[PDB]
C-alpha cells in the first residue's frame, strides 16, 4: 500500500528517508529535464538550431 | 537646445526652461547658465577662453 | 525575552491535535472560502477607494495631457 | 516578387477606421497647401492614419513572412 | 547543559533566533518581509560579489566590461539579471516593510525602527551606485545629479561634492570609488541589519493586534521558520519570473547605451523604486527646496514615532486613520506614477499636490485623525 | 511639438514567454545585416563565435570570418599589420572612430547595433517600424538637407535613409527578399544580438515556474501541516468560581 | 445636531474590536501607565483580560472570528481599567509636579 510501505521503509529512518531524496533527486532530476527540455523544444519546432542545423545536416 | 518653452534651452533632468541668453526663466534651475570668456577674432572667427 | 518569564496566566485550558492527527489541507468551502470573503467584503470599502480615486486622477490626467496636445481646429480658422 | 506589406497595406488601408482617417488627413493636407502663411502641420492628422493602418498591418503582415 | 543548543556560545544564537525564539502566534505575511529583506540582502551580495569577479571600473572599460560579464561569463547574464532584480524585489520587500511597520505601529519599537530607516537610506544609498557601475547613459547622469544633488548645501556642498565624485566632474575616479562604495555598503547593510534585529529581540516581535501576545508566543522555529522558507518560496517566484522572462522589464532601456558625458537623455526618468521622492523634489522649484523636500521626503520615517497618538498601537481597530492611510499608500503610488511623468499642467500640478497631501497626511493628518479616534472612545 | 507616434506591435515568432527565436530567421537577419548594415553599424559586442551552434556551423563562421581581414598586434618590427579574422574576432567596426563615421553618414552617428533592439523603447516593433516605414513628410513639415522623414522616429528627420528595399540581397535559402520580409528577418537578429540567452534564458524561466508550481505548494502543505496544531487549537477559562 | 453619543457607537461597531471580542480597554497599547494601571487590576479582572486577549490572539491567528452573538455590544464594554489607568496618570501628574 505505497504510502504505507514507503513511510516505514523509507521515510521512517533519518538515515533512510535522506538516502531516497538523493537517489530521488537524481531520478527527478533525470526525468524532469528530459520532459522539460522535450515541452520546451517541442513548442518550439523548427525553430531552434538543433532543428535548422540540418540544412547543413538535412530535415 | 531647441526645446522648451522659452525658445532657449530645456533640461530633461527637472524641468528648467531657459531662454536664448541662457538665462533661466521657469523650474527650479537657481542661476542662469554659464557664460565662458571669449572674443571674435575677425568675421567668421570665435574663440571660446 | 525568552520562555517562561512571558506571563501571568491563569486557568486556560486548550487542546490541540498532533498534525498527523488532524488535517492540515482543512475545511475549504466550509469555514474556508467563506471567511476569505468575510474579508475582501469588509476591507474592499476601506481600501479600494482610494486606489479608485488615484485611478480616476491618473486617467483624467493621461487624458488631458493627451489632449493639449492634439490642435484647436480653430486655432487658425484664416 | 510583391512585397506582402504592400499588398497587406492596401487591404488595411480600406478598413473603416483608415478611411474615416486617410480621408481627416487628405482634407488637412489639402488644407495647408493651400495657403502662404500657416504654422499648422499635418502630421497628427498623419499619425491618427498610420497608427490605425499599421495597426492591422501588423496583425496580418507576420503571415505572409516566413 | 545537556541541550548544546544553549551551551555553545556560537550555537546559542542561532537556537536563540531561529529556533526557540518566542514569536506572536498570529502574525500575517507583512511580517515575512525582513526575513525576505535579508534573502535580498544575500541574493544582492552574493550575485553581485559574483558580478564584481568580472566588473571593471573603468570609464573606457567599465561598460563593456558588464556586457562582457553577460555575453562571456557562463550564465554571466543571469547574475546580472538577478541582481539588478533584487534591487528591486529588495525595495519592494523594503517598501512593504515599511508599510506593515508604519500601520501596525512597529515604529514604536523605536530603535528597531531608527535602525530600519538607515537600512533604508543605505539601501537607496548603495543601489545609487552599483547602478553607476555599468556606466550607462543612465548610470552617468544619475551619477551626476544625486550627486550635484548636494550641491544644496551651502559652503560644505560644491566643494563636498567635487570630492564626493572624482575630481571636478563625474569622471573615472568618481566610478572607481563608487564601485568600492557599492562592493563595501552593503556589508553595512548586513552589519546595521544585526544591530536592527538585535534591537527588535530586546522587545519580541510586535504581532497584528498590537496588544500583548505573551499570552501566547509560538517557538518561531517549528512555525515561523518554514513561514519563511514558504514566503521566500512566494515572493522569489516573482523576481524568477522576471529575471528568466522579462528582465529588463523594470529596467529602464535609456541606460543601454553608454555614457556620453555630453548629452543627457531627453527623457530621463530615475529608477522606479525612487520616483516618488523624484517626484517631490521636482514640483518644488528652488534648488534648495527641490533637494530638502526630497530630504524629507524619505528622511520623515525618522518622526512616524513621534507622530503616533492613538491610543491603541495598531491601527487595526483605527477605520478612520486606516483608510487615511491607505490614503497615504495611493497618494504614493501616485506621486510614482507622477514621477515617471513629464512636465507639464497635465501633471506637475497634480505633482506638487500629492507631494503635499504626502507631508500633512503624515505631519497633520494621522496625529489628527489619532487623537480624534481615542476620543470616539471617551479616551 | 513633444508629439510622437507609437509603434504598432507585431506577433513575433519569438513574444512568447515560452518561445525561442526562430533561429532560421536569425541567420537570414545575420546576413542582412552583414551585407547591408555593417557598412554603416559597428556590432562590437558580439563575434563570429557566437553564430557557431546558433544559426551558423563552425567552418562556416571560420569561412565567414576569414571573409574580413582585421589589424592586428605588433611585428617584431612592431607594426600594426592585417591578417586573415580568425573565428575570435568581433564584428568589423565600418569606422575607425565615431566623428569619422560622422564625417561619412552626412554629419550623423549610426549608433552601434549590438543592444538597439533594448536601447529604443518597443525593441524590434519599433526597429522594423522604423524601417519598413518612411514616407512624404505631412503638409507645413519640412525635412531638411541631408535627413529623411520617418514618422516613427524622434524628430521624424533621421540621418538614415532608408537602408533596405526589396530584393537589396537574396537571401540564400530561397526567400521572398521583400523589405517586409528582409526587415523583419534584421530585426529577430538584432534580438538575439542583444540577448543571446534569449531561449536558454526562457526556457529556464520554464523550469523554474515548474519548480515554484511544484515547490511553493509542498511547503504550502508542510507550512499548513505544521500549523494546524494552532489552526486547530481550542480554548477555555476556567477559574474555579 | 449629531449625538456624540450617536457617533461613539459608530466607531466601536467600526473599530471592530469587539468582534474579536475584547473590551476597549483590552486593547489600549501597553504603555508604562497602562502597564502599572494593569499591574493594580484585581486578580479577578487580569485573567479575565488575559483569556480575553489570549482567545482574540488565537483568533486573530486563525484569521477567523467571533460569532455575530459574541461580539460584545457598545453599551455592555466594561471600561475595567480606565479607573486605575487614570489614578495613575494623575499620581504621576502629582510627582511629576512636585519635582519642580
Ligand atoms: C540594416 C538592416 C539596418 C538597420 C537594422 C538600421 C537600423 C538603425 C537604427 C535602429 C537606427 C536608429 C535608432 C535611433 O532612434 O537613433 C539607425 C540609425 C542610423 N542608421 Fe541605420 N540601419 C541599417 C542600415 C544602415 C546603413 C547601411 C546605414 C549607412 C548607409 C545606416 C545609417 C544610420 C544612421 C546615420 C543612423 C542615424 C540616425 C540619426 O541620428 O538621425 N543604417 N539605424
Ligand atoms: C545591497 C544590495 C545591492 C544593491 C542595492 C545593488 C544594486 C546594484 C545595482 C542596481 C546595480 C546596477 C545594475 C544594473 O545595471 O541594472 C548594481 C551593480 C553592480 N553591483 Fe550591486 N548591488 C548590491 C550589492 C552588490 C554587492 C554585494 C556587490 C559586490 C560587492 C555588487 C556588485 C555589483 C556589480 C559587479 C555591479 C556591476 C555590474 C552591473 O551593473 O550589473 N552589488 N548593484
Ligand atoms: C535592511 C533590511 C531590513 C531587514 C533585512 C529587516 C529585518 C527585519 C526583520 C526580519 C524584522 C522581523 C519582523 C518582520 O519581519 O517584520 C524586522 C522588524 C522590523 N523592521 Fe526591519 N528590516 C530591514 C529594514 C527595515 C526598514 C528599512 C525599516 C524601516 C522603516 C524596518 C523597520 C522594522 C520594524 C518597525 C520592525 C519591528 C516591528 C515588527 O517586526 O512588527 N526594517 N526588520
Ligand atoms: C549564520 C546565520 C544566522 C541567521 C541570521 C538571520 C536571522 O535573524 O534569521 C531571521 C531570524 C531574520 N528574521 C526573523 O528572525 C523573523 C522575525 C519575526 C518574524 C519572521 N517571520 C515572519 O513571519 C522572521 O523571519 C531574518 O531577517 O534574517 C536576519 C536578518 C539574520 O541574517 C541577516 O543578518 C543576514 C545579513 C546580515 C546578511
Ligand atoms: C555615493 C553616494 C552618495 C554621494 C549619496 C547619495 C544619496 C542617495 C540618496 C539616498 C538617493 C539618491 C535617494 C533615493 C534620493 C532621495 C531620491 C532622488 C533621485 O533623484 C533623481 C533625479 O532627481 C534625477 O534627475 C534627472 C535622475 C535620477 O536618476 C537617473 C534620480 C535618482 O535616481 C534618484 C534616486
Ligand atoms: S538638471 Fe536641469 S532641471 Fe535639474
Amino acid at each position: 500500500t505505497l504510502t504505507a510501505r514507503l513511510y516505514s521503509l523509507l521515510f521512517r529512518r533519518t538515515s533512510t528517508f535522506a538516502l531516497t531524496i538523493v537517489v530521488g533527486a537524481l531520478l527527478f532530476e533525470r526525468a524532469f529535464d528530459q520532459g522539460a527540455d522535450a515541452i520546451y523544444e517541442h513548442i518550439n519546432e523548427g525553430k531552434l538550431w538543433k532543428h535548422i542545423k540540418h540544412k547543413y545536416e538535412n530535415k | 537646445a531647441n526645446a522648451g518653452d522659452f525658445g532657449g534651452y530645456y533640461c530633461p533632468c527637472h524641468g528648467s526652461h531657459y531662454d536664448a541668453s541662457g538665462r533661466i526663466r521657469k523650474g527650479p534651475a537657481p542661476l542662469n547658465l554659464e557664460v565662458p570668456s571669449y572674443e571674435f577674432t575677425s568675421d567668421d572667427m570665435v574663440i571660446v577662453g | 525575552r525568552q520562555f517562561g518569564h512571558l506571563t501571568r496566566v491563569r486557568h486556560l485550558i486548550t487542546y490541540s491535535l498532533s498534525p498527523f492527527e488532524q488535517r492540515p489541507f482543512p475545511h475549504y468551502f466550509s469555514k474556508g472560502v467563506p471567511n476569505v470573503w468575510r474579508r475582501l467584503r469588509a476591507c474592499i470599502l476601506r481600501v479600494a477607494p482610494p486606489f479608485l480615486a488615484f485611478y480616476l486622477l491618473y486617467t483624467w490626467g493621461t487624458q488631458e495631457f493627451e489632449k493639449s496636445k492634439r490642435k484647436n481646429p480653430a486655432a487658425y480658422v484664416n | 516578387l510583391v512585397d506582402p506589406l504592400t499588398t497587406v497595406r492596401e487591404q488595411c488601408e480600406q478598413l473603416e477606421k483608415c478611411v474615416k482617417a486617410r480621408e481627416r488627413l487628405e482634407l488637412c493636407d489639402e488644407r495647408v497647401s493651400s495657403r502662404s502663411q500657416t504654422e499648422e502641420d499635418c502630421t497628427e492628422e498623419l499619425f491618427d492614419f498610420l497608427h490605425a493602418r499599421d495597426h492591422c498591418v501588423a496583425h496580418k503582415l507576420f503571415n505572409s513572412l516566413k | 547543559a545537556p541541550n548544546i543548543r544553549k551551551s555553545h556560545p556560537l550555537l546559542k544564537m542561532i537556537n536563540n533566533s531561529l529556533i526557540d525564539l518566542p514569536a506572536p502566534s498570529n502574525i500575517s505575511a507583512w511580517w515575512n518581509f525582513g526575513s525576505l529583506l535579508a534573502v535580498c540582502l544575500m541574493t544582492q551580495i552574493l550575485t553581485g560579489l559574483l558580478l564584481a569577479m568580472h566588473y571593471t571600473a573603468d570609464t573606457s572599460l567599465a561598460f563593456s566590461s558588464v556586457a562582457h560579464t553577460c555575453r562571456n561569463v557562463q550564465y554571466g547574464w543571469l547574475i546580472r539579471n538577478l541582481h539588478a532584480n533584487g534591487a528591486s524585489f529588495f525595495f519592494i520587500c523594503i517598501f512593504l516593510h515599511i508599510g506593515r511597520g508604519l500601520y501596525y505601529g512597529s515604529y514604536l519599537y523605536k530603535e528597531t525602527w531608527n535602525t530600519g530607516v538607515i537600512l533604508l537610506l543605505t539601501l537607496m544609498a548603495t543601489a545609487f551606485v552599483g547602478y553607476v557601475l555599468p556606466w550607462g547613459q543612465m548610470s552617468f547622469w544619475g551619477a551626476t545629479v544625486i550627486t550635484n544633488l548636494f550641491s544644496a548645501i551651502p559652503y560644505i556642498g560644491h566643494t563636498l561634492v567635487e570630492w564626493a565624485w572624482g575630481g571636478f566632474s563625474v569622471d573615472n575616479p568618481t566610478l572607481t570609488r563608487f564601485f568600492a562604495l557599492h562592493f563595501l555598503l552593503p556589508f553595512a547593510i548586513a552589519g546595521i541589519t544585526i544591530i536592527h534585529l538585535t534591537f527588535l529581540h530586546e522587545s519580541g516581535s510586535n504581532n497584528p493586534l498590537g496588544i500583548s501576545s505573551d499570552s501566547d508566543k509560538i517557538p518561531f522555529h517549528p512555525y515561523y521558520s518554514f513561514k519563511d522558507i514558504l514566503g521566500l518560496t512566494l515572493m522569489l517566484t516573482p523576481f524568477l519570473t522576471l529575471a528568466l522572462f522579462s528582465p529588463n522589464l523594470l529596467g529602464d532601456p535609456e541606460n543601454f547605451t553608454p555614457a556620453n558625458p555630453l548629452v543627457t537623455p531627453p527623457h530621463i526618468k530615475p529608477e522606479w523604486y525612487f520616483l516618488f521622492a523624484y517626484a517631490i523634489l521636482r514640483s518644488i522649484p528652488n534648488k534648495l527646496g527641490g533637494v530638502l523636500a526630497l530630504a524629507a521626503s524619505v528622511l520623515i520615517l525618522f518622526l512616524i514615532p513621534f507622530l503616533h497618538k492613538s491610543k491603541q498601537r495598531t491601527m487595526t481597530f483605527r477605520p478612520l486613520s486606516q483608510t487615511l492611510f491607505w490614503l497615504l499608500v495611493a497618494n504614493l503610488l501616485i506621486l510614482t506614477w507622477i514621477g515617471s511623468q513629464p512636465v507639464e499642467h497635465p501633471f506637475i500640478i497634480i505633482g506638487q499636490m500629492a507631494s503635499l497631501s504626502y507631508f500633512t497626511i503624515l505631519l497633520i493628518l494621522f496625529p489628527t485623525i489619532g487623537t480624534l479616534e481615542n476620543k470616539m472612545l471617551n479616551y | 511639438s513633444d508629439l510622437e507616434l507609437h509603434p504598432p506591435s507585431y506577433p513575433w515568432s519569438h513574444r512568447g514567454p515560452l518561445s525561442s527565436l526562430d533561429h532560421t530567421s536569425i541567420r537570414r537577419g545575420f546576413q542582412v545585416y552583414k551585407q547591408v548594415c555593417s557598412s554603416c553599424h559597428s556590432m562590437d559586442y558580439v563575434a563570429y563565435r557566437h553564430l557557431v551552434g546558433v544559426c551558423y556551423t563552425e567552418d562556416e563562421a571560420k569561412a565567414l570570418a576569414e571573409e574580413v581581414e582585421v589589424q592586428d598586434g605588433p611585428n617584431e618590427d612592431g607594426e600594426m599589420f592585417m591578417r586573415p579574422g580568425k573565428l575570435s574576432d568581433y564584428f568589423p567596426k565600418p569606422y575607425p572612430n565615431p566623428e569619422a563615421a560622422r564625417a561619412a553618414n552626412n554629419g550623423a552617428l549610426p549608433p552601434d547595433l549590438s543592444y538597439i533592439v533594448r536601447a529604443r523603447h518597443g525593441g524590434e516593433d519599433y526597429v522594423f517600424s522604423l524601417l519598413t516605414g518612411y514616407c512624404e513628410p505631412p503638409t507645413g513639415v519640412s525635412v531638411r538637407e541631408g535627413l529623411y522623414f520617418n514618422p516613427y522616429f524622434p524628430g521624424q528627420a533621421i540621418g538614415m535613409a532608408p537602408p533596405i528595399y526589396n530584393d537589396v540581397l537574396e537571401f540564400d535559402d530561397g526567400t521572398p527578399a521583400t523589405m517586409s520580409q528582409v526587415a523583419k528577418d534584421v530585426c529577430t537578429f538584432l534580438r538575439w544580438a542583444a540577448e543571446p540567452e534569449h531561449d536558454h534564458r526562457k526556457r529556464m524561466g520554464l523550469k523554474m515556474l515548474l519548480m515554484m508550481g511544484l515547490l511553493v505548494p509542498l511547503v504550502y502543505y508542510m507550512k499548513r501541516h505544521k500549523w494546524s496544531v494552532l489552526k486547530s487549537r481550542k480554548l477555555a477559562y476556567r477559574p474555579p468560581k | 445636531s449629531r449625538w456624540l453619543e450617536g457617533i461613539r457607537k459608530w466607531y466601536y461597531n467600526a473599530a471592530g474590536f469587539n468582534k474579536y471580542g475584547l473590551m476597549r480597554d483590552d486593547t489600549i497599547y501597553e504603555n508604562d501607565d497602562v502597564k502599572e494601571a494593569i499591574r493594580r487590576l484585581p486578580e479577578n479582572l487580569y485573567d479575565d483580560r488575559m483569556f480575553r486577549i489570549k482567545r482574540a490572539l488565537d483568533l486573530n491567528m486563525r484569521q477567523q472570528i467571533l460569532p455575530k452573538e459574541q461580539w460584545t455590544k457598545y453599551e455592555e464594554d466594561v471600561p475595567y481599567l480606565e479607573p486605575y489607568l487614570k489614578e495613575v496618570i494623575r499620581e504621576r501628574k502629582e510627582r511629576e509636579e512636585w519635582d519642580k
